[PDB]
RNA sequence: UAGUGAACCAGUACCGUGAGGGAAAGGUGAAAAGCACCCCGGAAGGGGAGUGAAAUAGAUCCUGAAACCGUGUGCCUACAA
RNA sequence: GUAUGAGUAGCGAAAGACAGGUGAGAAUCCUGUCCACCGUAUGACUAAGGUUUCCUGGGGAAGGCUCGUCCGCCCAGGGU
RNA sequence: CGUUAAGGAACUCGGCAAAAUGACCCCGUAACUUCGGGAGAAGGGGUGCUGACUUCGGUCAGCCGCAGUGAAUAGGCCCAA
RNA sequence: UAGCGAAAUUCCUUGUCGGGUAAGUUCCGACCCGCACGAAAGGCGUAACGAUUUGGGCACUGUCUCAACGAGAGACUCGG
RNA sequence: GCACCUCGAUGUCGGCUCGUCGCAUCCUGGGGCUGUAGUCGGUCCCAAGGGUUGGGCUGUUCGCCCAUUAAAGCGGCACGCGAGCUGGGUUCAGAACGUCGUGAGACAGUUCGGUCCCUAUCCGUCGCGGGCGUUGGAAAUUUGAGAGGAGCUGUCCUUAGUACGAGAGGACCGGGAUGGACUUACCGCUGGUGUACCAGUUGUUCUGCCAAGGGCAUUGCUGGGUAGCUAUGUAGGGAAGGGAUAAACGCUGAAAGCAUCUAAGUGUGAAGCCCACCUCAAGAUGAGAUUUCCCAUUUCUUUAAGAAAGUAAGACCCCUGAGAGAUGAUCAGGUAGAUAGGUUGGAAGUGGAAGGCUAGUGAUAGUUGGAGCGGACCAAUACUAAUCGGUCGAGGACUUAAC
């Protein structure tokens, strides 16, 4: 089918009350204080779990 | 009356003493603390409540442990009540062993069913097909939403949603062993329910 | 498992070798029959001489599903054929001889004419 | 399995010969009309088995009068008095299910 | 299980992770082809430690045939054949080691389609 | 959007094998004096500092309406056809 | 000129994975290995037709049904 | 797209669609006729590996499997108008 | 006139009798009151031939009684 | 019949799927009369709770026929339902016969073949989430205002060859056994599927070769098959009762010294009404009830039901997951640990691994040995992964009466 009318400017803005982002899990480091994910190796420490993984 | 919640683990076959095969289910049991004795004169009506399971002392709150305080057991999951009992005969704390339902024998069986997600609207309605040649493009479809005239559609006109998840009583079982020393009823047929759910076990209303 | 337009074979002397059903009767609608259940139907191919004769009304009743029944005890029996003997309504066989075996649950419906005629009973 | 081979050892028939499928087989079985008990028997062949434990079972082939027979068993029934190994056979199956549809002088199985 | 494509190109993929691993010791890739890659490793050097066969014969499937791993010369350029480092190597270094032989980390999610990243190791 | 179809590199671009059909697009300031130099950024773009009477005249550059899309807030709204 | 439909349908038949490069930035570019597809053709040579798309060195505003350090794209030089 | 118990055209305007036959060698083959045909009419049988014999062609003996053109390709037939 | 004839032609009509089926207004064989067949806008037979129209058998089977399970793409969640 | 209605476009009757309502009732249920001996019947009154079959011939509404059944109801819902299906037939462009027309052509006469599009915006219906309210903040257990489901029936034995009948025949009311159709739930048995389980086997290609193995050929094809999902398999369901009624039958009794079921009053009375059986249910804004847990800083705005901030009980974010699942939710866990993966044992399941020896000229056979392999299934074990962490979250209004 195909739609009767013109939703009006008040339906958008009712509809988009669920099209939101949200962020989730942010933590302080052990060793920078960086604000890092939960359960994820600390991208510029290089630090999980107080050792130095990424290393050559 | 006779009331003993417990679980279930599977599907067994015993040969009775005449020789016969029948299919027989098998429920645990365990210690059986009653909780609670509901009155007239404080709540209006008349019940029991019952729970089995121990859990460790890090799964429960302060609230169930203080709800607890008063029978000395350790917390307990699966809390029910009883209804239609002639109380008497239990003091707070007793415990309601697998001794009840020796001779039994007429028992309503009371799970709660499985689990299916979204399916079609034959599988739960047992709606037929249409034709799957012939030209046709029809083949598993619900039907017609009703008439004309109307304007509207009617209520229960059924379609998709869930398969199963709300509980559902068997009415008039049987009861073959009661082994107390292994807390085991054996019941011929057939138990709704998963493995490691929860089934009550009544003395049967219908006599 | 026996059912509208299936074929099954004769085990008499009666002058009829396969028939088709007709019906299933007893009941409003039954679908499928076992052994010691009663059919109206109709031979198709027959034997010179004989009684009975082509396109006839003709009752008979189930020896030797291809999906026998159980038993209480716990034991199936399943055979290799189909299976038919034509009966007067007096639970009594046209024919004077019964060819093969004949599976036991025609003494629960009191057919004991035809079992005391079977060469084994099983 | 815990629980169910502790409940179901009382019923277990331990004096059951060894036969693996495809061995003739002799089954004394009981034929009850109620109060009359008498004894059959069978002289087939075994094609299947159905690991179980308590409830495994067993099928077994005559050739009676042109017409085949099949019949399985449960093991632990009381009424079955006794099985009687007769004979042995060459056979790589588990399975004979190919059996059907042969005859006579060509479903013979060869001895060991 | 975990479906990912048709039949027979997990088991490619399957046999194409792991013998990476058996060269670099180190893999950077999505989450589920990991824990695939978890279950097929750890079957794989449980092989390691018979030396019989049937601990060769059985590792003639998933491992690429051959594909050299060559940091070696006594006086040659001597070879090891990704295998061969399984009955050298990898064997020995887990003579008391009971299962469980892997790490997963949990990194970032990829620039073009945000597939979130893990690197797998052996200690 | 008028006046030639054509105020501008118009019978052009483009469309059809062909005969043929055929558009849109004007304006910084008086003077280019069209932003040296510093900072962020790979660049685009921006913030200072200057030119200028004016830069909310910075090149899509006089004025800058309406639909349309955003930010902040004085009042109201979760038993209602 | 701008909405609604709506951040919806679609993204035009096919098998990729890892390591190391370059770079402000990489599943999509380069290199290496293994795997896979056609193989009376998805391999080679020419006639029409197209008209510089060919080669070398740069570039990432628009085109590429995503990204793009790349290109039959943009700039400069050069080849019959 | 792949598989199915028991029944095998009860579905349907209609066996539409699917299922079944299909390779080579050998035996055999009707009414009817314009004497060329019908005719691949219908209906049946054999096929793998090893050894010996062999002129040629195959025979004889032995071995294994549920299945031996073991995969892919490769006619369903008859009776009447 | 011959030759056909409830027909690709027949309203009444599901004409009447026989065959075929458990049951057959469709088909085949026969009869003749041909509403309204008919001799080169040809009449009546006909082997072979037909992706032609109609009736019936064998073999085979998810078309069906009555549905059940698995694989792949889309559908669903996140990024462009 | 009329022509108000829809021509900037509304599809024909049957069939498929799915139903729903009315009662002038087809069966089952309760009654009155009889030209009702019995078994059967004829007619009329109450009554809509459930049920109402497979086929053969026609495009079919119609119909006829075969075999069943307790019975094979009559109608409305755009002669129900094509943004759900069929496109069968009647109503396109080809062609032919009969008849008509001088002719182009025509005939509700006939015969073969014939292009049917749509990515749901709003209401509607089926399922599931977010927010707030429920007047201090939380974790559990429930009452039931209302609402939905289910409601059918045959055959045999006994009372009894009794009552009735000259015979022929042959019961009411009771008790018992056993099926048909429908329907709820489950995988121990019978079976099906089971594409990362086991075996056989053809072609070609690759790992240098022999031996052993991978790739591709619909999963290459063929024989079995675990869990999970399943029916045709298994078990159960409609029992038994209570209250007020319908048609009908009365008791007592007068108006009307009798009679008379009715005005005063007092009863029997059906599968139907309301309960009894299963399920949902306090957003039931009339927002219910019980048990258990947690008790106080700063600013003064001027103390008012003020703002602001760290907390308690507790919940959430994140992570390992399945008995759950379109996503979200639900449930099991998070080092006080068996949540998942691995490891060691098994089990189902295939059916005798590779190497070696013996017998054979060979194809092959025997034995070392119920061997080898073993996806989801069962136990034990912290080896790997759930660490570190953060966010939210009460200080309890007024009037009156009783104490
Ligand atoms: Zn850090």
């Amino acid at each position: 089918a195909v739609p009767a009318r013109r939703t009006s400017k008040a339906k958008k803005a009712k509809r988009r009350t669920h099209y939101k982002l949200t962020i989730k899990g942010l933590n302080a480091c052990s060793n920078c204080g960086e604000m890092k994910k939960s359960h994820h190796v600390c991208p510029a420490c290089g630090h999980y779990d107080g050792k130095d993984v990424m290393s050559k | 009356t006779k009331g003993i919640l417990g679980k279930k683990v599977g599907m067994t076959q015993i040969f009775t003493e005449s020789g016969e095969l029948i299919p027989v289910t098998v429920v645990e049991a365990t210690p059986n603390v009653v909780l609670q004795v509901k009155t007239v004169e404080t709540d209006g009506y008349e019940a029991i409540q019952v729970g089995y399971q121990d859990k460790r002392e890090v799964l429960s709150n302060k609230p169930a442990k203080g709800h607890v305080a008063k029978a000395n057991t350790a917390p307990k999951r699966f809390i029910k009540e009883f209804k239609n009992v002639e109380l008497g005969e239990y003091e707070v704390g007793k415990e309601i062993k697998v001794d009840v339902f020796q001779a039994g024998d007429v028992v309503d069986v009371t799970g709660t069913t499985k689990g299916k997600g979204f399916q079609g609207a034959i599988k739960r309605h047992g709606q037929s097909r249409g034709p799957m040649s012939h030209g046709s493009r029809y083949h598993r479809r619900p039907g017609s939403m009703g008439p004309v005239a109307p304007n509207r559609v009617f209520k229960n006109k059924r379609l998709a949603g869930r398969m199963g998840g709300d509980r559902v009583t068997i009415q008039n079982l049987e009861v073959v062993k009661v082994d107390v020393e292994r807390n085991v009823i054996l019941i011929k047929g057939n138990i709704p329910g998963a493995k490691k759910s929860l089934i009550t076990i009544k003395s049967a209303v219908k006599a | 498992m026996i059912q509208q337009e299936s074929r099954l074979r004769v085990a008499d002397n009666s002058g009829a070798r396969e028939i088709l059903t007709i019906k299933v009767l007893g009941g409003s609608g039954r679908k499928t029959a076992n052994i010691g259940d009663v059919i109206v139907a109709t031979v198709k191919q027959a034997t010179p001489g004989g009684v009975v004769k082509k396109g006839e009304v003709v009752k008979a009743v189930i020896v030797r599903t291809k999906s026998g029944a159980r038993r209480a005890d716990g034991s199936y029996i399943k055979f290799d054929e189909n299976a038919a003997v034509i009966i007067r309504d007096d639970k009594s066989p046209r024919g004077t001889r019964i060819f093969g075996p004949v599976a036991r649950e025609l003494r629960e419906n009191n057919f004991m004419k035809i079992v005391s005629l079977a060469p084994e009973v099983l | 399995n815990p629980l169910i081979q502790e409940l179901t050892q009382e019923q277990l028939r331990t004096d059951i010969p060894a036969f693996r499928p495809g061995d003739t087989v002799r089954v004394h079985a009981k034929v009850v009309e109620g109060t009359r008990e008498r004894i059959q028997l069978f002289e087939g062949v075994v094609i299947k088995r159905r690991g179980a434990g308590i409830s495994e079972t067993y099928t077994v082939r005559k050739v009676s009068n042109g017409v085949g027979v099949e019949r399985t068993f449960p093991l632990h029934t009381p009424r079955v008095a006794q099985i009687e190994v007769v004979r042995y056979g060459k056979v790589r199956r588990a399975k004979l299910y190919y059996l059907r549809a042969l005859h006579g002088k060509a479903a013979r199985i060869k001895e060991i | 299980r975990k479906l990912g494509r048709t039949s027979s190109q997990r088991k490619a993929m399957l046999r194409d992770i792991t013998t990476d691993l058996i060269i670099n010791e180190r893999i950077v890739t999505t989450e589920a082809r990991a824990k695939e890659v978890r279950s097929t490793v750890e079957k794989m050097i449980t092989l390691g430690k018979r030396g019989d066969l049937h601990a060769r014969r059985q590792a003639a499937t998933f491992v690429r045939n051959e594909v050299a791993s060559v940091r070696e010369e006594d006086e040659s350029i001597v070879v090891e054949s990704a295998l061969q480092k399984l009955f050298n190597d990898l064997g020995p270094r887990f003579a008391e080691r009971q299962g469980g032989y892997t790490r997963i980390l949990k990194t970032e999610p990829r620039r073009g389609d945000a597939a979130p990243m893990v690197v797998i190791e052996f200690v």
